[PDB]
RNA sequence: AGAACUGGCGAUGCGGGAUGAACCGAACGUAGAGUUAAGGUGCCGGAAUACACGCUCAUCAGACACCACAAAAGGUGUUAG
RNA sequence: GCAGUCAAGCGUUCAUAGCGACAUUGCUUUUUGAUUCUUCGAUGUCGGCUCUUCCUAUCAUACCGAAGCAGAAUUCGGUAA
RNA sequence: UUUGCUCCACACAAUAUAGAUGGAUACGAAUAAGGCGUCCUUGUGGCGUCGCUGAACCAUAGCAGGCUAGCAACGGUGCACUUGGCGGAAAGGCCUUGGGUGCUUGCUGGCGAAUUGCAAUGUCAUUUUGCGUGGGGAUAAAUCAUUUGUAUACGACUUAGA
């Protein structure tokens, strides 16, 4: 996370070129330091923990990045993953008597499109 | 010791069209359409750029830079496929004995059929270019001009001739004859 | 298995040695009686 | 899933070994046939001036019996599994009359599939360069035949035409059909639970 | 084939070394549980197809002690100096 | 016994076509020599005759490469058992 | 065996066994590339689209809509039996139709106990050995031991003369 080697939860990690889709990217999520999300959009791009292999940290560090990561992204890091992901965590949920709510729940939806996909 | 970023530029010129994407690339323009199944696993050519189309093999070192090159040699000779003008020509040298430089043949042409080789027999018949056409004399001499528009292609053939023709005894040298070649040959153009 | 007994025909060969000459061969013969195709149907398709 | 069919696809020949008696000595009954194209590693003048020996080193000699020297594409994936499992320890035995490594490409199975990663490559594995075979043409080369299976999955493909196609169909038609309901107030809500 | 200390085998099992008097660990009453030596952990087979930075591409290899083998010479193969 | 490096020499002109002193690295286990481990508290010699079967350090046959290879006739070498 | 008999649909007792007692859920190909959608002549274009089976459906509070029942509303769901059609290098697969079984809803009613309804807990499937009511052939066949030699040491092999 600058790079491979860096900060925090919200600062401290640049990047970019080399391989098939880079430019200074930064830090997301994190298993502490065990499978970051590193990455810049970049104005549109993935990321991960590769990762490390030569460049590092474009421009500064500290602050200056701090002053920026969610400066712009962030907000923008909600896209697909983004929201893709949350999902899978709330997988996570009460399904013990929460389940039957899914199951129930989901259960009606059944016969509501399983009839259109039909009459039409 | 293993750049990241290595690339060169393939040139493209007015009226020729590379198809080159999937893993493929074909060539049209002027005299047609050529394609090679290009796998040297590595390249990525690409791209737009206008003129242009780059290829460049990014991080690595060794064949992958070498192979860049021998690439867009490969899809630049091939760019000219079409472009100019094939086109190699064969040249005979006979010895004391005369050689037969005909085109035959069989459920589809085989040719050029030679016979008699420094006094030879036997009936020398050697598959023609499927892609070249394979003009023999002019004005002249005894040299079966035959080129087309696979460079490799009509290589091979000229070849393949010039070796169809032997010499086995003779630690060749003096006995030392056989169809040779002459020049090579983006023809026709020049200006 | 029939029988064996000897011909006896010109050697055509044309090639050398004996050319258009006698040439006394031994041929055997086999009773051939033309056989008629009972039942029939056949076989065929495969990974075999 | 309760009997597992890893397509050959690609998984190199030993890497997709070890998975297959490991999952299978442990008894998961696995049926991994499409066996045609199984990649090994290494070009073929190699692997095949090997198996140009490998029986064929085979001997024996008193009269051949030993080192019976088999061939297919298919019971080479056996002479390797059958070497990595204990092939006398009648609990062996018995783990492997469970093992289905069938020449390509179907037949009474067609239908089910699974990848088995990392044994796979020329693709995951493997760099990046240089070197694999066609498990069925170093036998081609050491001599099958043939390509009547090749054909004969022409046709296979010609038919998983039709599915495939329905199936692009019958799902186009389902969510453009069910996204109605999405954006369903009674829905929004089997969103919050499975989606917040 | 012969000496010299120190261990050892002969008198000894046990775990490593596939395999085996003298190698390594480790000395044996009968049992339960726990850690480990040496050795090992794709698969036979307990143990990660762990995690790192490189090197090697027609037989390149995968041998602490051993019939366990392999030199001088040379390569625009590629790697750093 | 068999290959190998260095190149002073032969090879009339030239070190290596073909060979190579000196010096030096090795492979070989159908010589021979050492050694005494196994077998006198059962192993019968040499040679042939017969009959397979393997090795390649290939004499012949298959295709090729060099030659001080004009043709022929030889030599050297590679793939090859 | 005196045809004594053997092979299909509902039962009845013994057997055993590589180890379900929620689903085995189908594109092909690339990987220095793909997948979907999408408006096109095609290997195009152009958004969009997605890194993860921690899936997808489908659940019987692992006997909910689990037993017995009652509705309105849905014509959707799925189960079993049947025929019209069709596609399978065999099997299995898709379909058409009606009869019939169960369900999405606050719907509504009654049922669940003893410590043998969080342990045994339904059950597993498939082995033919035989013992039962309708359905099909029909007694088919092979041996033994008698014949030159196409065959033979014995076996084995080949075959007729009414």
């Amino acid at each position: 996370a600058s790079n491979w080697r860096l900060v925090e939860v919200g600062r401290v990690v640049l990047i970019k070129k080399g391989q098939s889709a880079g430019k200074l990217a930064a830090i997301v999520e994190i298993i502490d330091q065990k499978k970051v999300l590193i990455d810049g959009p970049k104005a549109g791009v993935p990321r991960q923990a590769i990762n490390l292999g030569q460049v590092v940290l474009t421009p500064l560090t500290f602050a200056l990045p701090r002053g920026a990561r969610t400066a712009t992204v962030s907000k923008k890091w909600a896209a697909a993953a983004v929201c893709e992901k949350w999902a899978a965590s709330s997988w996570a949920k009460k399904i013990a008597q929460r389940e039957r709510r899914a199951a129930l729940t989901d259960f009606e939806r059944f016969q509501v499109m399983v009839l259109r996909k039909q009459k039409r | 010791m293993k750049y990241i970023q290595t690339e060169q530029q393939i040139e493209v010129p007015e009226g020729v069209t590379v198809s080159i994407k999937s893993r493929i690339v074909k060539v049209v323009g002027p005299r047609g359409t050529l394609t090679k199944n290009l796998k040297h696993i590595d390249v990525t050519f690409t791209k737009v750029n206008n003129q242009l189309i780059k290829v460049a093999v990014h991080n690595g070192g060794r064949k992958h830079v070498a192979a860049l090159r021998t690439v867009k040699s490969l899809v630049d000779n091939m760019i000219t496929g079409v472009t100019k003008g094939y086109k190699y020509k064969m040249r005979y040298v006979y010895a004391h004995f005369p050689i037969n430089v005909n085109i035959v043949e069989k459920d589809g042409a085989k040719f050029i059929e030679v016979r008699n080789f420094l006094g030879d027999k036997k009936i020398r018949n050697v598959p023609v270019r499927d892609g070249v056409t394979i003009e023999f004399s002019t004005n002249v001499k005894d040299e079966i001009v035959l080129s087309g528009n696979s460079v490799e292609d009509v290589s091979q053939n000229a070849a393949d001739l010039q070796q169809i023709c032997r010499v086995r005894n003779k630690d060749i040298r003096k006995f030392l004859d056989g169809i040779y070649v002459s020049h090579k040959g983006f023809i026709t153009e020049d200006l | 298995k029939a029988g064996m007994t000897t011909i006896v025909r010109d050697l055509d060969r044309p090639g050398s040695k004996f050319h258009k000459r006698e040439v006394v061969e031994a041929v055997t013969v086999v009773d051939t009686p033309p056989v008629v195709v009972v039942g029939v149907v056949g076989y065929v398709e495969t990974p075999r | 899933e309760p009997v597992v069919v890893i397509d050959g696809k690609g998984h190199l020949v030993g890497r997709l070994a070890s998975v297959v008696a490991k999952q299978l000595l442990n008894g998961q009954k696995i049926v991994v046939v499409r066996a045609e194209e199984l990649n090994i590693s290494g070009e073929f003048f190699r692997n095949k001036l090997k198996y140009h020996d490998f029986l064929r080193k085979a001997t024996a000699f008193n009269k051949t019996r030993g080192p019976f020297h088999f061939r297919a594409p298919s019971r080479i994936f056996y002479k390797a599994l059958r070497g990595m499992v204990s092939h006398k320890t009648a609990r062996g035995k018995a783990a492997l009359e469970r093992l289905k490594v069938f020449e390509g490409i179907p037949p009474p199975y067609d239908k089910k599939k699974r990848v088995v990663v990392p044994q796979a490559l020329r693709v995951l594995r493997l760099k990046p360069g240089r070197k694999y075979t066609t498990l069925g043409k170093l036998s081609t080369s050491v001599g099958w035949k043939y390509e009547d299976v090749v054909a004969k999955l022409e046709a296979k493909r010609k038919v998983s035409s039709a599915e495939y196609y329905a199936k692009k169909r019958a799902f186009t038609k389902k969510v453009a059909s069910a996204n109605a309901t999405a954006a369903e107030s009674d829905v929004a809500k089997q969103l919050a639970a499975l989606g917040y």
